[PDB]
RNA sequence: GUGAACAGCCUCUAGUUGAUAGAAUAAUGUAGAUAAGGGAAGUCGGCAAAAUAGAUCCGUAACUUCGGGAUAAGGAUUGGC
RNA sequence: CGUGGAGGUCAGUGACGAAGCCUAGACCGUAAGGUCGGGUCGAACGGCCUCUAGUGCAGAUCUUGGUGGUAGUAGCAAAUAUUCAAAUGAGAACUUUGAAGACUGAAGUGGGGAAAGGUUCCACGUCAACAGCAGUUGGACGUGGGUUAGUCGAUCCUAAGA
RNA sequence: GAAAUUGUUGAAAGGGAAGGGCAUUUGAUCAGACA
């Protein structure tokens, strides 16, 4: 399906940029249904969309 | 005939004198041509763990020898190619040297 | 509705031969532009590189 | 509907057409002459190998500054070429003309392509931009394809005056020769 | 972060992965480079490229409107621990 | 000789096919041109004595419109760069998600605005045209939805000036 | 639904042009007249 709408919309809910949200490729029939911001909250807390924690920029060499 | 074998493949002698922006995309097309020679099929697939094994040292740092596993399988109904296709996938090992081709048994 | 849907596609066709990118492309083609041909180019400053 | 000049029986014949097809025209003329006159079931086997770089369409007329190739030795031409978008329409009409001959009930193996014709269609006027603010055209060349397949049919007293002297000559030799 | 620095080079946050593509590696190009021996003999003319280049210390001529000239010239030194 | 109309005459021709157009088919005239056969066609048009002119084309770097040769040719080469699998689909180098790989590197390819544009923003349906290749995607097409102020602005005051 | 221009079929020609004039051969085609 086409999932750019929910990719954008889950960036605004979680509060991270579009580069960090993760939409699983096996549950592609579930996420295509969710079309409101309200349902995107439901797709987060059951574990379908996750956050992808920050790329490390260590300071041990400095 | 479902047959699964092992192979090393010398990507040093095949990527000789290629531009650096096209070494890793050429090494993908070299493996699709390598599977056509031994198995005799046109549909060749590459598992994404093999794609990570080529592109790990950037575009211009493709390894000299890979250690591949090629499975020849049956194809599904209403495909008009042929009923057989290869599936190239990597087997990780410490050194790719000193290993010759081995027929893998099935179970 | 299917009869009037056909009468749209019978009368759109003349605009697609002129490659109108809408039904609202009425940019008119000039026959001859003045700054190309109305001059005598000699020694000195001229009108283009 | 108003085909070209045909020399055949319209009883044992099927036909197909394609109009306003947004192709190149010069690429579809040369792929029509390559297939003209052949047998229908060998023609469909031919166009598959054009798409797989086995056999080539020879360019006879519209062939200036074409690169040389090796596969035209079958035809005695050095210049040939494998147009993909021309064949995907032309075999689209061979697949149409077969099913038209299926509906009438004509023979499967005796069927061959006899008349095939391609001519110009009205061009799509589109514009581009050049130096010094000049506007030049950038237009297409669509085409009308039409063809007729036909069953092969296995088949392939002038009065004379002469004078009274020339009458008497044959009558003389008949008298002598017994 | 290196550094005198908002220079140049690499990365985090956010963003893009768009600019028709494949196969070969002839000549002539465009853009970027290197070269023994000699060093402007080339040429309208050292045009181009090369050379010198940051910092520390030493040392600085004619001339002068006494302010300059001056980073004049020229010479030593630089990592790691 | 031929053309557009005009007065008169042939009680002219014609849906049983008038005018036109095509016609290496025929006949007459030195020639301008005239007549006939065939095919196409579908509603008006000729002979002759006279009158009248916006009455005869190969050129004018002629006017407008249309189409060629060159030619499937020059070309689509700045901005470091793309790769595999699955889903969707009649069809995927280009769409979508995921796995890798890279770049802009805080005087950015980031986040807001002033002039300026005017519904492009968002959803749904969908690919004839357009995005100089493609296309299932789009700032395209079809239909709808969306901008909420006692405090942010205008309105108010004066500047150079009208 | 004319011409430029083009497609297929049919005929014909062709060693660095093509087209034209007089004259005939060959090939295709055709009107007239003989009661």
């Amino acid at each position: 399906a086409n999932l750019r709408t929910q990719k954008r919309l889950a960036a605004s809910v979680v509060g991270v940029g579009k580069r960090k949200v993760w939409l699983d490729p096996n549950e592609t029939s579930e996420i295509a249904q969710a079309n409101s911001r309200n349902a995107i909250r439901k797709l987060v807390k059951n574990g379908t969309i996750v956050k992808k924690a920050v790329t490390v920029h260590s300071k041990s060499r400095t | 005939d479902v047959v699964t074998r092992e192979y090393t493949i010398n990507l040093h002698k095949r990527l000789h004198g290629v531009s650096f922006k096209k070494r890793a995309p050429r090494a993908v097309k070299e493996i699709k041509k390598f599977a056509k020679l031994h198995m005799g099929t046109d549909d060749v697939r590459l598992a994404p763990e093999l794609n990570q094994a080529i592109w790990k040292r950037g575009v211009k740092g493709v390894e000299y020898r890979l250690r591949l596993r090629i499975s020849r399988k049956r194809n599904e109904e209403e495909d008009a190619k042929n009923p057989l296709f290869s599936y190239v996938e990597p087997v990780l090992v410490a050194s790719a040297k000193g290993l010759q081709t081995v027929v893998v048994e099935e179970d | 509705r299917s009869k009037a849907d056909r009468m749209a596609k019978m009368e759109r066709r003349e605009r697609n031969r002129h490659a109108k990118q809408g039904e609202s492309d009425r940019h008119n083609a000039v026959s001859l532009s003045k700054h190309l041909f109305s001059g005598k180019r000699g020694v000195g400053k001229t009108d283009f590189r | 509907a108003r085909y070209g000049a045909t020399s055949t029986n319209p009883a044992k014949s099927a036909s197909a057409r394609g109009s306003y097809l947004r192709v190149s025209f010069k690429n579809t003329r040369e792929t029509a002459q390559a297939i003209n006159g052949w047998e229908l079931t060998k023609a469909q086997k031919y166009l598959e190998q054009v798409l797989d770089h086995q056999r080539a369409i020879p360019f006879r007329r519209f062939n200036s500054s074409i690169g040389r190739t090796a596969q035209g030795k079958e035809f005695g031409v050095t210049k040939a070429r494998w147009p993909a978008k021309s064949v995907k329409f032309v075999q689209g009409l061979l697949q149409n003309a077969a099913a038209n001959a299926e509906a009438k009930g004509l023979d499967a193996t005796k069927l061959y392509v006899s008349h095939i014709q391609v001519n110009q269609a009205p061009k799509q006027r589109r514009r581009t931009y050049r130096a010094h603010g000049r506007i030049n055209k950038y237009e297409s060349s669509p085409s009308h394809i039409e063809l007729v397949v036909t069953e092969k049919e296995e088949a392939v007293k002038k009065v004379v005056r002469l004078t009274s002297r020339q009458r008497g000559r044959i009558a003389a030799q008949k008298r002598i020769a017994a």
